[PDB]
DNA sequence: CCCCCTTGAAGACGTGGTTTACGACCCCACCGCAGTGAGTGG
């Protein structure tokens, strides 16, 4: 259930973090900061824990 | 908690821990047979 | 201080004239809580102020008579709320200060008004008369 | 308006949450009223006629408060936002929310 | 004895809470 | 109730302060009419043939 | 004026309710009744001896110019000219 | 009656300028009403009235209404009085339409103080014109202030103090967590409309457990919502009895506990 | 351990008789900018 899987993350179990790992490699964020004057001011990055 | 429901002093909380424990009436409430029947069946009682 | 105001406001004559009010004098009491009590307490830090009002009874049934009767009594007026030691007020059992204000001095003074008619190529002088309570009385020039 | 868009909602210490839409819209239907009122009533044409300017009056600070006159104000001494004052500026909804 | 009744009198004096109002916990966490 | 609107029957015909007010006057250029006599005939302050 | 009788005492004159509303009004609502900042005794001095330009009867910070938040040649021994806010309110506060 | 109103100081204007009547030619006037229906004759009563209604609305300025709004519902309270004068009484058409006026004015206030209405009741009304001049200091009162006040007015101490609450109350303007729409959160109903779905899945499966007879006891009692079979409906169509019924519910209802237990 | 009773009563759901209680109605003798408008004088 989605319950269990809230309490699972809530409880921060070991293979939360593992499943963290896989769900954010290959996954873009975007990053930006105020003001935005041109668009260079919003790239995207890799991230890394 | 303690006798009267507030935490004692010098304990240590975090996230989610009750501090002060109150009650408030609730009056009528709607429930679909087949939760009803399920907590018949486990046999806890309805609250006020 | 409260003796300014309360000289700027009575004596007070009713419509008729045929009673006024007179102040006589007035005092602070004793704060019912201290400042850690008020704190603990969460509640304001004052003292009750008490007026003496004398009340004058004017006689219609003489041209000049104002001698019927006169009565004297203490009035309460209200709360007023004290100042710590440190220059803090306790109010609603918070410490607050009061920021002093930088403002223009009553009276009058005399300006000339710049970049206005620059087509003209002119300057133009006005005056304002500033009181402390009132209204502005001001005097300018037009080109001509 | 809808009420869902001028919300109305209690508070614990007695105490409600309003918009200004609430009031605008009660003095408009106060004066109609009275306006009714005042037309069944056969009454002489001056009174109808200061009827019929105050309910202009308050019509023209429902659609658009400070357009005209002296802004109807509350308790804060502050103007009564109005319909025209909801779509329009920095913090309307075009430039705010969409 | 009377300043201490005095005193007791002080501390033991109730509460002026709003009406509808009937008691207020209030709780202090340090870190 | 987010959706639902309602109407009010006025018991007297009111004009619209936008169509007014906001210039250049539509009421006042279709009349031809100036905008302070039109003003003055709104609020009761005189009569219009 | 209103009043017929001549028995009346003063406490039927005075309505206290007014004056105490108006004191409290100011003391807990005006714009420069503040809470103390507590940060440090250093900030609270501070704190005590501000002098704001802005308030009932002021200027706005808005519609203020240069002319008004510049160091003027009198301030010489009476406003800090290094001490004020970095933000809009630049020339509106000073210290005393 | 034929000036211009502009404004509510241009009204005041036309209602001072008329000249205020005798009491000998107010008796012409009331009694041709009276008798004859008149409406000129009323016309001419109200207007020259006017003034009287404008000065007494000007003591009720504390209440922070319109001074328009209550000059007109003064106007309507003295119609009333001027529809229902006798002028064989004697007395003035003041005094008798001073009681009409103000009671117009005291009912707009009640209605229209606040957003909500504050004295629907009697005893509340009483209290609402009471409080103001009660009330010498500012906070609440205490236990014994609300007897003495309760015990004058006949009203009872959860009066005083229910209407005591509702004069400092102040209304704030729609700009806190009263923004929050508290019937917003979807993840939250997701999350619960999967944990019922699942459990209900388990009573079903628990169910097909059951002995074709057990499973129509249930199923009739529990399960139906349009019909809620008793005892001794199923106790006919089975050629049971009564208790018989009753106690195969706890026995089934046992099994139905222990499948979805386990 | 299936079956039909018993046999005593606990609560179960109205229920509109009976009875308060709410709500309403009646009487009361800065900042520079640009478009507008009269307003001349001609």
């Amino acid at each position: 259930t989605i319950k269990a899987a809230k309490k699972m993350v809530e409880r921060e179990e070991a293979v939360v973090w593992d499943i963290l790992d896989e769900v954010i490699r290959e996954h873009p964020v975007l990053l930006n900061r105020a003001p935005t004057l041109h668009r260079l001011g919003i790239q995207a990055f890799e991230p890394v824990l | 908690l303690d006798e009267s429901g507030i935490v004692y002093i010098g304990a240590e909380v975090t996230g989610g821990d009750i501090l002060v424990g109150k009650v408030t009436p609730k009056g009528e409430t709607q429930l679909t047979p087949e939760e009803k029947l399920l907590r018949a069946i486990f046999g806890e009682k309805a609250s006020d | 201080g409260l003796e300014a105001a309360f000289r700027s406001v009575f004596p007070i004559q009713s419509y008729s004239g045929n009673s006024e009010l007179q102040y006589v004098s007035y005092r602070l009491g004793e704060p019912v809580f201290d400042v850690q009590e008020c704190q603990i307490r969460g509640v304001t830090y004052s003292a009750p102020l008490r007026v003496k009002l004398r009340l004058v009874i004017y006689e219609r049934e003489a041209p000049e008579g104002t001698v019927k009767d006169i009565k004297e009594q203490e009035v309460y007026m209200g709360e007023i709320p004290l100042m710590t030691d440190n220059g803090t007020f306790v109010i609603n059992g918070t410490e607050r200060v009061i920021v002093s204000q930088l403002h223009r001095s009553p009276g009058v003074f005399f300006d000339s008004d710049k970049g206005k008619t620059h087509s003209s190529g002119k300057v133009l002088y006005n005056a304002r008369i500033i009181p402390y309570r009132g209204s502005w009385l001001d005097f300018e020039f037009d080109p001509k | 308006l809808p009420p869902d868009l001028r919300p109305l909602v209690p508070l614990d210490g007695g105490r409600f949450a309003t918009s200004d839409l609430n009031d605008l819209y009660r003095r408009v239907i106060n004066r109609n009223n009275r306006l009714k009122r005042l037309l069944d009533l056969a009454a002489p044409d001056i009174i109808v006629r200061n009827e019929k300017r105050m309910l202009q009056e308050a019509v023209d600070a429902l659609l658009d408060n400070g357009r005209r006159g002296r802004a109807i104000t509350g308790s804060n001494k502050r103007p009564l936002k109005s319909l025209a004052d909801m779509i329009k500026g920095k913090q309307g909804r075009f430039r705010q929310n969409l | 004895e009377k300043k201490l009744e005095a005193k007791r009198r002080k501390i033991t004096q109730g509460d002026d809470l709003a009406p509808g109002v009937l008691k207020i916990v209030k709780v202090y966490l340090a870190v | 109730r987010r959706e639902r609107m309602g109407h009010i029957e006025l018991a007297s015909p009111t004009a619209h302060i936008w169509f007014l007010k906001s210039l250049p006057s539509r009421i006042g250029l279709l009349l031809d009419m100036p905008l302070r006599d039109i003003e003055r005939v709104l609020y009761f302050e005189s009569y219009v043939v | 004026s209103l009043g017929d009788l001549d028995t009346l005492m003063p406490q039927d004159m005075i309505n206290a309710k007014p004056i105490s509303a108006a004191v409290k009004e100011f003391f807990g609502s005006s714009q420069l009744s503040q809470f103390m900042d507590q940060n440090n005794p250093l900030s609270e001095i501070t704190h005590k001896r501000r002098i704001s330009a802005l308030g009932p009867g002021g200027l706005t910070r808005e519609r203020a110019g240069f002319e008004v938040r510049d160091v003027h040649p009198t301030h010489y021994g009476r406003v800090c000219p290094i001490e004020t806010p970095e933000g809009p309110n630049i020339g509106l506060i000073n210290s005393l | 009656a034929l000036a211009p109103v502009g404004n509510l100081d241009s009204y005041i204007r036309a209602a001072n300028a008329w000249p205020m009547l005798s009491a000998d030619e107010e008796r012409a006037l009331a009694e041709k009403l009276h008798y004859h229906g008149d409406l000129e004759a009323a016309k001419t009563l109200i207007l020259s009235h006017l003034r009287f209604v404008v000065h007494i609305a000007r003591n009720y300025a504390g209440y922070g209404l319109p001074q328009a709004d209550l000059i007109q519902e003064g106007n309507i309270g003295l119609m009333k009085a001027v529809r229902r004068f006798n002028p064989e009484v004697g007395v003035r058409l003041v005094s008798f339409a001073v009681h009409w006026i103000k009671a117009e004015i005291h009912e707009y206030v009640l209605r229209n103080w606040r957003i909500v209405k504050v004295a629907t009741t009697k005893a509340q009304r009483k209290l609402f014109f009471n409080l103001r001049k009660t009330k010498q200091r500012l906070g609440w009162f205490n236990q014994d202030e609300v007897e003495m006040v309760a015990r004058e007015l006949g009203v009872t101490s959860k009066d005083v103090r229910e209407m005591e609450s509702r004069m400092a109350a102040q209304d704030m303007t729609f700009d806190v967590l009263y923004l929050q729409d508290k019937s917003s959160n979807f993840a939250d109903g997701i999350e619960d409309d999967n944990w019922e779905e699942q459990a209900a899945n388990r009573l079903t499966d628990a169910m097909q457990g059951l002995d074709e007879r057990s499973q129509d006891i249930i199923r009739a009692r529990w399960l139906d919502e349009d019909n809620k079979s008793t005892l001794q409906e199923l106790a006919d169509r089975y050629g049971v009895s009564a208790e018989r019924v009753r106690q195969l519910e706890k026995n089934a209802m046992k099994k139905l506990r222990a499948a979805i237990e386990a």
